[PDB]
């Protein structure tokens, strides 16, 4: 009836101590990564977000300047520029998934 | 949390696993209605495409 | 019942479904070959009025149905699903629920393929769907779009099946089966799954690139836009040459197991056999552009690909000789599986010599895109992979089904298919050396000689297939009576010289695998208490 | 009395698309940019009129005129 | 060993040359019988 | 343990799943998507209302497949140690296939970059294309993605340690720091000068980053289901396989971004 | 070596406790490339008498006849084994005419 043999009692106390050893190693190494996050990751994002914020506004004024004057018409397209082998099925004939009418025009020079 | 009382319900149910939870009737019934429309409607356009009529 | 077959989780039922789909697609794809032979029997358009379309469409359908719907589901999904768990000793596969979706996405591909054929255009592009001809300007219908979708479904089926076999082999073995001590069929399946895993994604990327270029306006291969139609060749054949080895490596395990049971002596040098089997798979990834010799590559890369492809013959030859060394001393039992294996040993070596003849880039400028190559790959496919499929069926069916199959009526089928296929595929090398191109429906008159002979031989093989269907019917119906009368052979191993008839009847099966020790048919739950080895 | 373009270093192989293209670019930069001498420019002119398909020339002639030539002639 | 091997070896080479001439030389029959 | 008791349990460590209808329901949903998409591309329907329906059914059926997996692992408890190794091994073999899909996309980039085509300019990128500037905005995404790997690491070890306020906070920052990547990538796509239709350059550019973009949206969903399961006491301190495969997924997906940042952004301008 | 071979099957046959073991050892002795020495065969005959099986003793020479490969060497084995065979009573196949 006993099925299994006598308990090892040596695998135990070597399995039940590795669990304590594992959680102890995760306890302090977690504190190490928190120190890295606050003292390395957080300053890095703050010093690159303030830079990107300023450069982004410089681009924004350029983009709204395009609409103001067509002037000399939009730059002409090379032979590989706009490919219309088969018109798009979603809506009008020639507009891609993300279209910004400000910067994408596709004027036809016939 | 509720895992202990959810464990006692899923075990000892003698029902399909997707019908055991008491809230399962809300998902399954609307699903089979939409599912039928999804797998039968494209099959109606097959003979229309074979003839060549474009809608 | 719906639950048993529509909600399948048992691996043996999925194997039976894979088998059942394979025969239907096999009969469907071998009638298009009959129509092709009838159209090529004589010069001039004889049966198809003048339609060059519906000839290329039939060729595409034939190739796809024979490769992706007969050999793949039978060798890998049929035999691999049914036999790998049993020889390893696992009760079922590691992921039993994705094993069902690995099958049920195959019938959807058949619907996509048929509805692609029925649209007014059709897909006359070949099984290698090259971009510029299958672009939107030359094939303007929704046909090749539906053909591409079928390839995605087959690819996802094969990928999900391949992931299942790697995990199943690695950590579902029994109590004594170390990775060093495996049957050779499991080794072949393992290596095949690893080739599939690393080769399928590149095909998926190229095929999706083709789809997006036809419908989403991406200059992926469009010449006007900087695209290169030769990049597609690299992307496709990187899955293409390794592929010709997914269809033969599981064919090697079957032959390895067959020739050591009806020849009562174990395989000569097994570890060298697994080394050579792994080397063919590993080194086949370094030779893909021999299919692209005349595309205009550099002179120095042609030398590399010529030198690397001939190394394939070193391990391959090792497998040919080690098969001839395990039958040298033993006692030979000439049954139907042994007749198929012996025919395979000869026909595959005839195919491989022509293959090494094709491997030289300087000579391939005279043998490329001719019927020479067709005759080549019809020896290793129609006589190398089909024969091991017949040998595997005749080897395992009485154990799997529990029904015998009237030996003398099967040897007739063997001889008919032998002398029928040899008639179709031997004259092709004569047509190829005179410069007869591929993929044409009608040819100059001077080629009418061997084409008639090859067309006569197709009817013999078709008659053999019909006889095989009748053998299936006579096995399922009154097959329990075949082992009562004297129509079939019951024991695959005769007693030894000094072994009496009353001692053979207490040790009936002296096998080196668990497959032949199970009940016939095997139980639904085969292994309750795990089996122990060594 | 037969002759043709000789073997060229840098273009020693089967693929010859760039060899055609460079001669067309070189020819126009030979004339518009410091075209002080007629004779040396003819080496390219007999080199792209050879080895190059005809219809490519008319396509590149329209793209140059319209201002959409990829090559930098100036 | 010369006496024993001779009784079995040499007849087989003659049978050998026959079968291989059939599997490989069969298309010669069709061409001659009536290339016409 | 009595011999009678042991026989009232499985004799093997592998998990036997009951018959299920989802493997075929997803199969039928994949045919409707394949068959409806092939029609709307050429007409034959008229509007794109059936494509949306097919995608919805495809997604909803997949949710009900994952809904069953969490039930048999958390309430029925069929994931023994042997089963857990196969799931981890199966995911590792699945990310290798994902990498090789990207390997086919880098090959397409190097083919047209090392020897640029003649229909393009003699140079690369082609003449008249304003490529994305590597230092202004993509560099913000690079710092963001690296910081995601640092905050999911101590969220993982805090869960092992035993405190739930740091583990729960690490995921919340991880989710919102991935959403910022998706929204910032959305801003650049709608402000770019070139489109997918701009020759070969736009095809390879938007296929590499676009495939990564579609993978980041599936990463946020995976992170979202770990926050629900952690908050409602599903993930335990020593058994979390749905979370280990998420940490491997985000670390592997940072290496792929670094490779896409060196060749598509720096080396390609 | 041959002498080591002969002296180790001379010991294997002396320990064969049933009719399954005798037919297992003799299938091993004749499975080797070498034709066994006449000293080996004599012990095999004794084993068959010990387990009381006449037909396996008859098959000993039938195995030898195909194994010895020489028409005079079969006579050479025949002459030295005349005394033991006649004493035991084993008939040859040709004499028996079965
Ligand atoms: C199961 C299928 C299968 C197998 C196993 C092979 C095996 C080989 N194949 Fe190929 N092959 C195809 C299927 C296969 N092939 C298909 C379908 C095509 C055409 C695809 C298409 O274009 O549509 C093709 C095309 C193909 C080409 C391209 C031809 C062209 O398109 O111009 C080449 C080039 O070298 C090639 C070579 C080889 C070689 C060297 C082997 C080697 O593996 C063979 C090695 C065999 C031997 C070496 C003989 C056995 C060994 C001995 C007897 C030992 C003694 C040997 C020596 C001393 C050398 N075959
Ligand atoms: C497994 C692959 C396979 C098989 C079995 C076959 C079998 C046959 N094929 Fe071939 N064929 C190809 C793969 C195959 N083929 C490929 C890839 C091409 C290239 C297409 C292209 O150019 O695009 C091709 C092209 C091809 C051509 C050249 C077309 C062209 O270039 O224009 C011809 C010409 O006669 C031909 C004829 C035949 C004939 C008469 C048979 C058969 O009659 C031969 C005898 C075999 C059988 C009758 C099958 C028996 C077995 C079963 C039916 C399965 C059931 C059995 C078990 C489960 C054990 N097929
Ligand atoms: C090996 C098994 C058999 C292999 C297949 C043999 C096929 C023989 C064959 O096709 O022969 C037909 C020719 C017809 O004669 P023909 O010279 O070709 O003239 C043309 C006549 N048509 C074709 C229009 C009818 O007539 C012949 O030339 C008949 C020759 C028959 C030779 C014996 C069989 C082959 C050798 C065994
Ligand atoms: C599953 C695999 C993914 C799905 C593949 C099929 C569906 C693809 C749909 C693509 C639709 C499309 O046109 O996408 C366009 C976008 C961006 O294109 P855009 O709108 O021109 O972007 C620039 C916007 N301007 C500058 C104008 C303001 O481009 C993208 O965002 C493209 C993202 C998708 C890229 C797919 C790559 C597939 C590679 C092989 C995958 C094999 C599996
Ligand atoms: C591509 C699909 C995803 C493949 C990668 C995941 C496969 C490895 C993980 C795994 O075994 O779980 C699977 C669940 O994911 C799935 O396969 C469910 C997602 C299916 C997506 C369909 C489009 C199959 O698990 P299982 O349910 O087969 O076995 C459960 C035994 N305890
Ligand atoms: C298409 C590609 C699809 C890829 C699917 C990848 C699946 C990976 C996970 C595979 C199963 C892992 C597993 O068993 O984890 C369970 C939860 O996972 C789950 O149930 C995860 C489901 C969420 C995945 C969402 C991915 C996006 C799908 C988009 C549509 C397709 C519970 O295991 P546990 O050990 O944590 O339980 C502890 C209980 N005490
Ligand atoms: C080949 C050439 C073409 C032959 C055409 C035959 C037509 C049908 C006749 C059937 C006769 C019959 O039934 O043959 C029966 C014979 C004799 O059997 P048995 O001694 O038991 O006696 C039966 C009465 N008791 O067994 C065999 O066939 C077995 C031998 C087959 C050998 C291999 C066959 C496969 C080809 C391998 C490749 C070639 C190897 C050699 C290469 C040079
Ligand atoms: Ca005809
Ligand atoms: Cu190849």
């Amino acid at each position: 009836k006993p099925a299994f043999g006598p308990p090892d009692k040596v695998a135990a106390q070597k399995f039940k101590e590795s669990l304590m050893a594992t959680e102890k190693h995760a306890k302090d190494t977690s504190n190490m990564w928190v120190k890295i996050s606050v003292w390395v990751a957080l300053p890095a994002i703050a010093l690159t977000a303030v830079n990107t914020y300023f450069v982004e506004k410089e681009h924004a004024e350029h983009r709204e300047h395009l609409k103001h004057v067509p002037d000399s018409e939009w730059p002409r397209d090379y032979e590989f520029m706009n490919i219309r082998s088969k018109p798009f099925f979603w809506g009008d004939g020639d507009k891609t998934l993300f279209w910004n009418p400000v910067v994408n025009r596709h004027i036809e020079h016939d | 949390n509720k895992v202990i009382q959810l464990q006692k319900i899923f075990q000892s149910s003698t029902k399909p696993l997707w019908w055991r939870h008491p809230r399962s009737a809300l998902y399954l019934y609307p699903f089979y209605a939409i599912f039928a429309v999804a797998v039968v409607t494209p099959l109606l356009y097959i003979p229309n495409a074979i003839r060549g009529i474009k809608a | 019942m719906v639950q048993r077959w529509l909600y399948s989780t048992n691996a043996k039922d999925i194997a039976v479904l894979y088998f059942m789909l394979a025969i239907f697609s096999g009969m469907a794809g071998t009638a298009m070959s009959l129509i092709i032979r009838l159209e090529l029997a004589a010069p001039g358009s004889q049966y198809l009025h003048g339609n060059s379309q519906l000839f290329n469409v039939l060729v595409v359908g034939h190739a796809v149905l024979m490769i992706f719907f007969l050999v793949m589901p039978a060798l890998i999904g049929g035999f691999g699903n049914y036999l790998l768990p049993l020889m390893i000793g696992a009760t079922d596969t590691a992921f039993p629920r994705i094993n069902n979706i690995a099958f049920w996405v195959l019938p959807m591909g058949l619907v996509c393929l048929v509805t692609s054929t029925l649209v007014e255009s059709g897909a006359g592009t070949g099984w290698t769907v090259y971009p510029p001809l299958s672009s939107i300007q030359a094939h303007s219908g929704p046909s090749v779009d539906l053909a591409i979708f079928a390839l995605h479904l087959t690819s996802i089926s094969s990928l999900l099946g391949a992931i299942n076999f790697i995990v199943t082999t690695l950590n579902m073995r029994t109590n004594g089966m170390t990775m060093h001590k495996l049957p050779l069929f499991v080794w072949s399946i393992f290596i095949t799954a690893f080739l599939l895993l690393l080769s399928l994604p590149v095909l998926s990327a190229g095929i999706t690139m083709l789809l997006l270029d036809r419908n989403f306006n991406t200059s992926f291969f469009e010449v006007s836009g900087g695209g290169d139609p030769i990049l597609y060749e690299h992307l496709f054949w990187f899955f293409g040459h390794p592929e010709v080895y997914i269809l033969i490596i599981p064919g090697f395990g079957i032959i390895s197991h067959v020739v050591s049971t009806y020849s009562k002596k174990p395989v000569f040098g097994e570890i060298s056999m697994v080394y050579a089997m792994a080397s063919i798979g590993l080194l086949g990834f370094l030779v893909w552009s021999h299919h692209m010799y005349i595309v205009g590559l550099d002179a120095d890369t042609r030398a590399y690909f010529t030198s690397a492809t001939m190394i394939i013959a070193i391990p391959t030859g090792i497998k040919i000789f080690s098969w001839l060394a395990t039958i040298h001393g033993g006692s030979i039992r000439l049954a139907t599986p042994m007749l198929y294996a012996i025919a395979f040993l000869f026909l595959f070596t005839m195919g491989g010599l022509t293959g090494v003849a094709l491997a030289n880039a300087s000579l391939d400028v005279a043998f490329h895109d001719t019927y020479y190559v067709v005759g080549h790959f019809h020896y290793v496919l129609s006589m190398g992979a089909i024969f091991s499929l017949f040998a595997g069926y005749y080897y395992w069916s009485p154990q799997i089904l529990g029904l015998n199959y009237n030996e003398k009526l099967a040897q007739i089928q063997f001889w008919l298919i032998f002398i029928g296929a040899n008639v179709i595929f031997f004259p092709m090398h004569f047509l190829g050396i005179n410069g007869m191109p591929r993929r044409i429906p009608d040819y100059p008159d001077a080629f009418a000689g061997w084409n008639y002979v090859a067309s006569i031989g197709s009817f013999i093989a078709t008659l053999s297939l019909f006889l095989f269907i009748y053998i299936l019917y006579d096995q399922l119906v009154n097959g329990l009576n075949n082992k009562v009368n004297n129509k079939s052979v019951i024991y695959n191993k005769a007693p030894d010289f000094v072994e009496s008839n009353t001692i053979f009847n207490l040790n009936t099966v002296k096998s080196s695998s668990i497959e032949f020790l199970l009940t016939s048919p095997p139980a639904v739950h085969s292994f309750n208490t795990p089996a122990v080895q060594s | 009395p037969l002759h043709t373009v000789g073997f060229d270093a840098r273009f020693p192989q089967q693929n010859q698309t760039k060899h055609c293209w460079q001669s067309y670019v070189d020819y126009h930069k030979c004339v518009n940019m410091k075209g002080e001498d007629f004779a040396p420019c003819k080496v390219f002119w007999k080199t792209y009129n050879a080895l190059c398909p005809l219809d490519w020339i008319e396509k590149w002639d329209d793209q140059r005129e319209k201002g959409i030539f990829a090559g930098d002639i100036n | 060993w010369v006496i024993t091997e001779g009784r079995r070896l040499i007849p087989e080479i003659f049978q050998w040359s026959a079968v291989l001439s059939v599997c490989l030389g069969w298309p010669g029959a069709v061409y001659f019988f009536s290339k016409a | 343990m009595t011999h009678l008791e042991r026989s009232r349990h499985q004799q093997h460590p592998f998990h036997m799943v009951m018959p299920s209808p989802w493997p075929i329901v997803v199969s039928f949903a994949l045919l409707s998507l394949a068959l409806s998409t092939a029609l709307t591309m050429h007409g034959y329907i008229g509007n794109m209302n059936m494509v949306y329906l097919a995608l919805f059914v495809l997604l909803t059926s997949s949710i009900l497949w994952f809904r069953d997996i969490v039930a048999e692992a958390t309430y029925l408890g069929d994931h023994t140690m042997a089963v857990r190794k196969g799931i981890n091994l199966g995911f590792l073999m699945f990310v290798l296939s994902e990498v090789l899909i990207f390997a086919g996309l880098f090959w397409a980039y190097f083919h047209s970059a090392m020897s640029p085509d003649v229909t393009l300019g003699a140079c690369w990128p082609p003449v008249g294309i304003e490529a994305v500037q590597p230092t202004e905005l993509p560099l913000l995404n690079t710092i963001i993605l690296l910081s995601s790997g640092a905050t999911v690491t101590y969220s993982h070890h805090a869960l092992i340690a035993g405190n739930r306020n740091k583990a729960l906070s690490g995921l919340l920052i991880t989710f919102w720091l991935i959403v910022i990547f998706v929204t910032c990538q959305y801003i650049e796509y709608t402000n770019a000068a070139f489109t997918i239709s701009d020759g070969v350059y736009g095809s390879v550019f938007y296929a590499g980053t676009g495939l990564h973009f579609l993978h980041m949206v599936m990463l946020a969903a995976m992170l979202g289901v770990n926050y629900w399961r952690m908050r409602n006491y599903h993930l335990t301190a020593g058994h979390h396989v749905g979370y280990e495969t998420t940490i491997i997924y985000t670390h592997v997906l940072d290496v792929i971004w670094l490779f896409l940042y060196v060749v598509f952004y720096w080396w390609g301008v | 070596t041959f002498e080591e071979f002969t002296a180790r099957y001379e010991k294997e046959f002396d320990e064969a406790y049933d009719l399954f073991e005798v037919q297992r050892v003799l299938n091993n002795c004749f499975s080797y490339d070498l034709v066994p020495a006449p000293a080996v065969i004599e012990k095999a005959l004794r084993a068959a008498r010990r387990v009381n099986d006449l037909p396996t003793a008859i098959r000993v020479f039938e195995a030898l006849k195909y194994k010895v490969e020489n028409e005079d060497q079969y006579k050479a084995y025949l002459d030295e084994l005349k005394d033991v065979r006649q004493e035991l009573g084993v008939p040859l196949k040709e004499e028996l005419f079965p």
